[PDB]
């Protein structure tokens, strides 16, 4: 769409939403690739990040990792249109 | 699929066409001296 | 018989029908101005000149009726946008009708001269063969053209008797017919003071009266009247040609580059005038020096004229529109209506962001906005691509000073990427389109139009002198060449080429 | 690589590929040779 | 600048690039039907 | 420059323009491929920038982790060995031309990894766009 | 000297092999030396790429097209394509360098000093274009040397050593080819094949069974024409038909030799089976559908659903349909679904590919050929810089199927230029106005005017 | 889904200087909208194997076509085919 603003959060800020971004933002924080993200990808829809902490399969490790990244993580209402390009997005450098 | 040859109904033509040619090509041969030569072509028609 | 390409031959040693078919000429070229001008002044608007002026409207010939002082009409109105109760009869219907009356009256001529050829004035009184004397005709024509240059810069451009020229400021907000006093020092060859006008034509006009004296009084030289073919009328044709591309190319320079004598409130503004950021740095200014005396930004953004923000538009540049995109100005980007004001780009945090102006070359540019650095802190995605820099996420707002939307900021999404992608063309101004059906895709101004013809007209009669001057020149071998070439072409045969003296 | 007991004769056996370009040449010479009767 | 390998490829080239020319100079010499 | 670093704590090592050269040329000839201009082209989402190398478990913005990722090359957790996949010399029956790189091989190889960088910036790993 | 002049000729320096039309012993002579010609480059190339070849790499990434040719007939060749002794390579390259030597020889002598026509000295030898009897005699001689060398190749297949089948079980092998394929109507239906996408004629040949097959009857149908013709004279409309003369022989040989530059530039670029990708490289199909496969297996293992995976038209990004109804790999690689590979065609079921056997029947040596194919595209430049146009210059790779492709393109062009070259001379100098029109009699002005 | 996946008009720069109302009667076409419309399928098994988990059948569909992401209204469309499945272990 024309008007759509809830795309800071897609890879071009600190704070990251998950079920509208693809899987190369989860390279910028160490150890959420391609493991990690890998779940939370599968299992897209989230409420708000408890829900992907608990509704994920995450091991102890994981689970520190997501310990570790917190604050630069969210969680907002989910676009069709990026949920569709989320492991690929066409984007390639 | 020899020569693109799906259906038995296509053979027909493609055989008996120049088999017509073929008698008249037979006929104006058969009009002509066919003895050999010895040169580059044959010069009688 | 002749071809096509050849007919008009015929009249080449017939002076009488070669006067003829020049009336015949000139009366087409008079009646061409006279119906151009009526038909400009018939779809021409007078109502708006600050934001409608005549560039933008597609006139052709009136601005150069307004160059040199005929700015009424019998309406009432006046390019300057001021109203005449009295026009007098030299106005711009005048001068149309005047155009074709001179057009019916050269016609007449031309079918006189047509029919009564053998005039003896055109026949050789030594040899009784039809000839002209064109050294003695050039001094003549040389006199009369240096008396007219001579009347016409002394008394026209000094408004010694006359209206004078137009004369505007450096920026074209006050422009008028105003008389011109001379500049006779090295500041009348600045292109851009229009008292060069008058003291060039005063100075030429008295040279090519002294020229025009000593070429009827002297005759050429016999090594110049055989080299030039001098008794042969296509020299003539050929060195005038010449003389007519150079004039085209100087005319089409003055005109790209602007001068005096091509003003932007009548041709519109240059290219290089956007390129320079001149009327920008012109408005900065004048803003810079509003804020210094304690005003605030609506207040100095409010005094900024109409005018000078309109010149200061991307739509106005001559080198934005296209080759087939025909018609007026406003047929384009639209009627212009009102500033909408300066916009002023701010993000979350305040700072101050300026949209990057689109270059002349460029069809379409990307919005990008820049900090006061110049480093990229906001844009606009390319058409559907994933984002980290857009206005939707940095929360760009943009508020207008002077204008119609002065005082008011928008802060919605579609709102600030509207503005802000008007703000790339320039000065954001508000344009009407359902009067002409605008399609939406620049057109070039009476600038661009007058460059593009001259220039092709004077690099196609370059080509034209070539072809004259080698018939010229060639004229002993126009329908080939004999049996006397092969001799000359033996290499060596000779010691100077071409000449059967000089035989080894 | 070579067999080590033919592997200093590799630069002949660089140059040979292109002895055909030399036998073009060697025409072009000979028919050079004899002013190009 | 020397190498032995570098130089053998020098000298071999040298050899091939002459060896025929070398046929047309010799035959020439002993006024054969070149 | 010819200056990178060496260990994770911050040592740092001067490189010899023949290390350089033997790097750019080993680089170019076994790792060209699926590496020209410093990505990948058959991973696009990692490459060989240094904002990759260094934000990864472990860090491999130094010379011994990229010796030990070509000795012994994990995912990007870390926790998954890509031994397979990737050439490595433990895998060096798989892949052929690993057969040849020797420990200063790999050396010169890292080293001309880590110094690209800061040769003509922002187009080592930035793709197509910055040619 | 007469003979060697454009006085005594009529022919220029530039045209002067014209000059041994009629001189049957230097042609002969000229014919030999080109042949030690060829014979030498084969040799000398042979050795150059054994002198340049490094063990770790593999045939295609060295720039190499001789040893893949003998790596196709099973000599120093391990299983799944390894090469494991270059000492026969360098066999071949001797042996081809003596033969050319002698070659040479013979084409020296009977150029320089042996008998300009062999008509008066050798009459078993000599000739006259004219004469179709004898003509036919060479032809037929020439056609049992050739069913030989096909039974050459068919003995080499079957009885010495065999040859590489890259479509063995386990990745390709030397084998033993033992039941080749006689059946006339597979054979034959391989030449009355249809020459487009999915068919491909005879470069879509797809086992060693039927190549083998096919080179015992072509050796059987060579050897039964040459004793034809070395036992009968050209029937009447033959004689008719054809122009008799040396010239119009080389440009029916120029015209046959043309196609059949053509159909190898075809064969080196489509076929995998007689040109295996463990010697020349992948194809520009095989590497396209190496590059999806890869990524597909990267996408199911690594967690995404390839056959749901909605791509940015509404199509498959990794899995599509094919025009045909059939499971194939998506994207642009769409248009090369009619690729076959030995590493793909156990994953390969009747509707296409298999989902349950790419999930679970995938052998590592698959994944590795399908990791190796993807990167060494046949995409490279004159300069020898290797990806598309727009590359930097770090990577050297031209691909061997492109070399031999574009060459065999080029002289397949070039040989059709000669052809219609020398059979218009060859016409013309058969009714006789190969050198102008006749001033006294021009055909035109003896005609009615057309309009 | 939508038929096709994921600001300007970007042939007239000049319709984009009218102030204030900009390119606003091209927005629809502008503005691609990803629309998930809903469709209802029934089906119906004919004939089901004893020995294995396969059904056969018919089915009855019926959905909507493109909108060009939002440009065209979506005609519903009608499809009435056959069907098969198997069912096993999860
Ligand atoms: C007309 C003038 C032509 C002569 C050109 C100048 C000669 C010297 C320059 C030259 O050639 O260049 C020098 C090269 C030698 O240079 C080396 O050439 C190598 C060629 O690469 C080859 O090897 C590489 C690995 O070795 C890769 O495998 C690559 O894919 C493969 O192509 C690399 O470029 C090396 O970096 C470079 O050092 O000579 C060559 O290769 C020799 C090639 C000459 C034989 C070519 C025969 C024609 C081939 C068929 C052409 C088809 C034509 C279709 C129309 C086009
Ligand atoms: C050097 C030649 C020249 C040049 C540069 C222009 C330049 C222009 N003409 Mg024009 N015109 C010319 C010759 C020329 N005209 C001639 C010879 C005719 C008569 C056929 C016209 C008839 C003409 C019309 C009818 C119109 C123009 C219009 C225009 C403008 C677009 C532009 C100012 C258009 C415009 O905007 O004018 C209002 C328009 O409508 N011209
Ligand atoms: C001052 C300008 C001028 C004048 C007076 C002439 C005069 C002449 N030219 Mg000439 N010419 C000129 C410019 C000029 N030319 C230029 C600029 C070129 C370069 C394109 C040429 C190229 C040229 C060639 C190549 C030839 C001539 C020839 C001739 C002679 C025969 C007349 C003719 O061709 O009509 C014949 C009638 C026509 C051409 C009518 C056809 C209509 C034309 C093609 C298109 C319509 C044009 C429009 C209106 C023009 C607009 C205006 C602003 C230019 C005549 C003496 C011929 C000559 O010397 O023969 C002995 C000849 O062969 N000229
Ligand atoms: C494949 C290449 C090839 C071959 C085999 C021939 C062969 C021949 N050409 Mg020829 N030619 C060629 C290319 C070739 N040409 C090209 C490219 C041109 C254009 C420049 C010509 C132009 C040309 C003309 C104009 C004429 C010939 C003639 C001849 C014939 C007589 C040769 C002669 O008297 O030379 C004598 C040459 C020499 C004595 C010097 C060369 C000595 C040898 C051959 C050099 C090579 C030796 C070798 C390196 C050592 C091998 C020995 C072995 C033990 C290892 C001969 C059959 C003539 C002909 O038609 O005769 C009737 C003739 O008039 N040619
Ligand atoms: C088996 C192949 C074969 C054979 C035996 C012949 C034999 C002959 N040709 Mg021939 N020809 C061939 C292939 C062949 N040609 C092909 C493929 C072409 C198309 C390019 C031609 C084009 C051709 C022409 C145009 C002519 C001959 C001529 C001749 C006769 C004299 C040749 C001579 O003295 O050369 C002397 C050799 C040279 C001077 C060396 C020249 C080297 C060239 C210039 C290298 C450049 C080639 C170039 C890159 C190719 C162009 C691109 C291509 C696509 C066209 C002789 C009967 C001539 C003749 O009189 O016929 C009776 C003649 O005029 N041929
Ligand atoms: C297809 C190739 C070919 C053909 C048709 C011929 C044909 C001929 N060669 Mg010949 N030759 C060839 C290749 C060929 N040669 C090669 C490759 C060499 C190098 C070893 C020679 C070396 C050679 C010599 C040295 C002599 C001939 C001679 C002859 C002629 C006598 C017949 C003969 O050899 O008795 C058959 C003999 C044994 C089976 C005959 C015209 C003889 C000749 O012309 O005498 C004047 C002669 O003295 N040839
Ligand atoms: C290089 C391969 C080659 C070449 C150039 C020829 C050339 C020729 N063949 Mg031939 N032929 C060949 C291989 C070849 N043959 C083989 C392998 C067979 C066995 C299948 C035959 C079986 C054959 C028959 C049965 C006949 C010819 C005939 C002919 C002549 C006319 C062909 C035509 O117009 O079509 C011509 C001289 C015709 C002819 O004139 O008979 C002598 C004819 O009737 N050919
Ligand atoms: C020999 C050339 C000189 C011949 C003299 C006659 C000149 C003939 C002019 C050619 C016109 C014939 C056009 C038919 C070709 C065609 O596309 O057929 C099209 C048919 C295929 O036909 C399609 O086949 C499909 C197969 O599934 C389907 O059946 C389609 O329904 C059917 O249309 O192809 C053939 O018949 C090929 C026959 C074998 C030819 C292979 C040689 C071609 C490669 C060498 C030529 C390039 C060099
Ligand atoms: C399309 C085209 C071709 C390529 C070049 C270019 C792109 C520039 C373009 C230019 C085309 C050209 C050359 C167009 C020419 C247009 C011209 C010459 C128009 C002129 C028309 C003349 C007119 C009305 C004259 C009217 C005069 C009248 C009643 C006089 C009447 C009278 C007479 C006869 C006797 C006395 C009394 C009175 C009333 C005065
Ligand atoms: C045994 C050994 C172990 C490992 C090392 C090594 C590789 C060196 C190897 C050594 C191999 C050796 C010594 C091979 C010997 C090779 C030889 C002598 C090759 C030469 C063959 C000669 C040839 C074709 C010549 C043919 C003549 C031609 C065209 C003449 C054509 C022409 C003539 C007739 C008229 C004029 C125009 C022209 C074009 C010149
Ligand atoms: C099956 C397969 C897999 C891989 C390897 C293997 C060799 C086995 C391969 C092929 C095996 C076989 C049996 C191949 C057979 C190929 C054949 C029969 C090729 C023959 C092509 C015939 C051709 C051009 C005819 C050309 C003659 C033409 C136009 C006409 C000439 C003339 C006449 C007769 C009519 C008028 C015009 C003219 C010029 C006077």
């Amino acid at each position: 769409n024309v008007e759509y603003p809830n795309v800071p959060y897609l890879g071009g800020s600190d704070i990251i939403d998950v079920n509208n971004a693809n899987v190369r933002v989860y390279t910028r924080l160490p150890g959420m690739y391609p493991a990690i993200a890998k779940k939370i990808i599968k299992r897209a829809p989230y409420k708000d990040i408890n829900e992907m902490l608990e509704k994920g399969d995450f091991t102890a490790a994981e689970k520190d990792i997501l310990d570790k990244y917190l604050p630069n993580l969210t969680a907002l209402e989910p676009a069709p249109e990026y949920v569709i390009d989320n492991i690929n997005n066409g984007l390639y450098r | 699929e020899a020569l693109g040859i799906d259906d038995t109904r296509l053979i027909v033509p493609v055989i008996l066409i120049p088999v017509i040619t073929f008698i008249l090509y037979a006929g104006f041969a058969s009009e002509q001296d066919n003895e050999d030569f010895f040169d580059t072509y044959d010069q009688r028609r | 018989g002749l071809p096509w390409y050849r007919v008009h031959t015929v009249v080449l040693n017939d002076p009488g029908r070669l006067i003829a078919v020049h009336l015949m000429h000139t009366a087409l070229v008079a009646g061409w101005a006279g119906s151009m001008a009526l038909y400009e002044l018939a779809v021409f608007d007078p109502s708006d000149p600050v934001l409608n002026p005549m560039w933008r409207q597609g006139m052709f010939v009136m601005p150069f009726m307004a160059r040199i002082g005929v700015t009424d009409s019998w309406g009432g109105w006046s390019v300057t946008g001021e109203s005449v109760a009295n026009p007098g009869f030299w106005s711009f219907e005048g001068v149309a009708l005047a155009h074709i009356g001179l057009s019916g009256l050269l016609f007449l001529a031309a079918v006189w001269h047509w029919v009564y050829w053998d005039l003896e004035l055109f026949r050789d009184p030594r040899t009784g063969n039809p000839a002209l004397d064109l050294p003695k005709i050039f001094g003549i024509h040389l006199l009369l053209s240096g008396v007219l240059c001579f009347g016409f810069g002394a008394f026209h451009v000094t408004g010694a008797w006359g209206p004078g020229i137009w004369v505007s400021d450096a920026y074209g907000i006050t422009g008028k017919v105003q008389p011109v006093a001379p500049a006779w020092g090295a500041e009348g060859f600045n292109p851009f003071n229009p008292s060069g006008v008058a003291s060039h034509h005063i100075a030429a006009g008295i040279l090519g009266f002294l020229a025009g004296i000593f070429h009827i009084a002297v005759r050429p030289p016999q090594r110049l009247y055989r080299a030039l073919r001098m008794g042969n009328i296509e020299t003539v044709l050929s060195s005038s040609i010449a003389a007519v591309f150079w004039s085209a190319f100087i005319t089409t320079g003055t005109m790209w580059y602007g001068s005096a004598t091509t003003p932007i409130e009548l041709f519109g503004p240059t290219r290089y005038q956007w390129d320079s950021g001149y009327f920008q740095q012109e408005i900065e200014r004048r803003v810079e020096n509003s804020l210094n005396e304690g005003l605030n930004l609506s207040e100095a953004w409010s005094r900024i004229p109409d005018k000078l923000a309109f010149y200061d538009y991307i739509g106005n540049n001559p080198a934005k529109g296209g080759l087939f995109r025909a018609g007026p100005m406003n047929k384009g980007d639209g009627i212009a209506e009102a500033w909408l004001g300066h916009p002023i780009f701010q993000d979350k945090e305040g700072k101050e962001l300026t949209v990057r102006r689109m270059p002349a070359f460029f069809e379409t540019f990307p919005v990008i906005l820049v900090d006061k650095d110049g480093i990229i802190r906001a844009d606009i995605p390319f058409r559907r691509a994933e984002s980290k820099y857009s206005i939707e996420q940095v929360g760009v707002t943009v508020s207008f000073y002077g204008g119609k939307l002065n005082g008011q900021v928008f802060k919605d999404a579609p709102t600030v990427k509207k503005y802000a992608r008007k703000a790339q063309l320039g000065e954001v101004l508000e344009f009407d389109r359902t009067t002409l059906e605008s399609d939406g895709v620049f057109r070039s101004s009476p600038r661009g139009w007058y460059t593009f013809g001259h220039a092709n007209f004077a690099l196609l009669f370059f080509l034209g002198h070539l072809w004259h001057g080698s018939r010229t020149l060639f004229r002993d071998v126009f329908s080939g060449i004999g049996a006397e070439v092969t001799e000359q072409v033996e290499f060596g045969a000779f010691q100077k080429l071409g000449d059967r003296s000089t035989k080894k | 690589k070579l067999p080590e007991a033919y592997a200093v004769f590799k630069p002949i056996i660089d140059v040979a590929p292109v002895i055909p370009v030399f036998f073009l040449l060697l025409a072009f010479v000979w028919q050079a040779a004899v002013g190009f009767r | 600048m020397f190498n032995p390998t570098t130089l053998f490829q020098l000298i071999a080239l040298f050899l091939v690039i002459t060896s025929g020319p070398a046929i047309i100079v010799l035959i020439a010499f002993r006024r054969g039907n070149l | 420059t010819r200056t990178v670093p060496l260990d994770s704590s911050g040592t740092t090592v001067i490189l010899t323009p023949e290390q350089v050269k033997r790097g750019k040329r080993l680089f170019n000839s076994s790792c060209g491929n699926c590496h020209v201009g410093g990505i990948t082209k058959t991973n696009p989402n990692l490459g060989l920038e240094p904002d990759a190398l260094s934000l990864a478990t472990p860090a491999r913005d130094n010379i011994d982790a990229l010796v030990d990722y070509m000795k012994n090359p994990t995912t990007y957790d870390g926790l998954e060995s890509i031994a397979e996949l990737h050439p490595s010399v433990k895998s060096a029956d798989i892949f052929p031309k690993m057969r040849s790189l020797s420990d200063e091989d790999l050396f010169a190889i890292g080293g001309h990894i880590l110094l690209q960088p800061k040769l003509s910036s922002e187009k080592w790993g930035g793709g197509k766009i910055y040619y | 000297v007469a003979g060697r002049d454009i006085e005594s000729t009529g022919f220029a320096w530039w045209s002067g092999n014209s000059r041994l039309i009629n001189v049957s012993g230097k042609l002969l002579g000229a014919h030999v030396a080109h042949a030690g010609l060829m014979v030498f480059w084969c040799g000398a190339m042979t050795l150059f790429e054994v002198a340049h070849y490094i063990p770790e790499k593999p045939l295609y990434e060295q720039g190499l097209i001789l040893l893949p040719h003998l790596a196709v007939l099973g000599w120093g060749v391990g299983p799944g394509g390894e090469i494991i002794d270059i000492y026969p390579y360098f066999v071949v390259g001797v042996l081809h360098l003596i033969s050319s030597a002698v070659l040479g020889f013979g084409g020296v002598y009977h150029s320089l000093i042996g008998p300009d026509t062999l008509e008066e000295s050798f009459p078993a030898f000599g000739y006259d274009w004219r004469d179709k009897n004898k003509i036919t005699t060479i032809l037929g001689i020439h056609l049992i040397v050739l069913g030989i060398g096909a039974f050459l190749l068919v003995i080499k297949a079957m009885y010495v050593g065999g040859i590489y089948d890259t479509w063995a079980p386990g990745g390709g092998d030397v084998r033993i080819i033992d039941s080749p394929t006689l059946n006339p109507g597979v054979i034959f239906g391989y030449v009355l094949k249809s020459p487009w996408g999915g068919d491909g004629w005879i470069v879509s040949v797809n086992n060693m069974e039927d190549l083998v097959g096919g080179h015992i009857w072509i050796g059987i149908i060579c050897i039964v024409g040459g004793f034809w013709h070395i036992f009968t004279k050209p029937f009447a409309w033959a004689r008719r038909a054809y122009v008799w003369s040396g010239e119009a022989y080389l440009s029916y040989s120029l015209v046959a030799v043309s196609l059949m530059g053509f159909i190898a530039s075809q064969y080196s670029w489509y076929n995998n089976t007689a040109y295996p990708s463990e010697f020349y490289g992948p194809t520009g199909p095989e590497a396209s559908q190496s590059q999806a496969f890869t990524f597909l297996v990267r996408d199911q293992r690594l967690g995404a659903n390839v056959s749901s995976a909605q791509g940015p038209t509404g199509l498959g990004k990794y899995l599509m349909r094919s025009p045909s109804g059939e499971i194939i790999l998506g994207g642009e690689t769409q248009r090369f679904w009619d690729l076959r590979a030995p590493w793909i065609e156990p994953l390969r079921g009747p509707n296409g590919l298999d989902l349950n056997k790419i999930k679970n029947d995938i052998q590592p040596w698959q994944e590795r050929r399908a990791a190796e194919y993807m990167t060494h595209a046949p995409l490279g430049s004159l300069n020898s810089v290797g990806g598309v146009a727009t590359e930097i210059n770090s990577v050297n790779y031209v691909s061997p199927r492109s070399w031999l492709t574009c060459a065999h393109f080029f002289l397949g062009f070039a040989f059709y230029i000669g052809h219609l070259w020398h059979a218009g001379r060859a016409r013309a100098a058969a009714a006789g106005f190969e050198k102008g029109i006749n001033r006294e009699n021009e055909p035109t002005l003896s005609l009615r005017p057309i309009d | 889904p939508s038929y096709r996946t994921g600001d300007m008009a970007v042939a007239l720069p000049g319709l984009e200087a009218d102030g204030g109302e900009g390119q606003d009667e091209l927005f629809a076409e502008t503005n691609k909208v990803f629309q998930v419309t809903d469709g209802s399928i029934e089906m119906a098994f004919n004939r089901v194997d004893g020995t294995n988990g396969e059904f056969s059948g018919v089915f009855v569909s019926e959905q909507l076509s493109d909108t060009d992401m939002g440009s065209k209204a979506p005609k519903k469309v009608l499809l009435k085919g056959i069907v098969f499945g198997k069912i096993e272990e999860q």
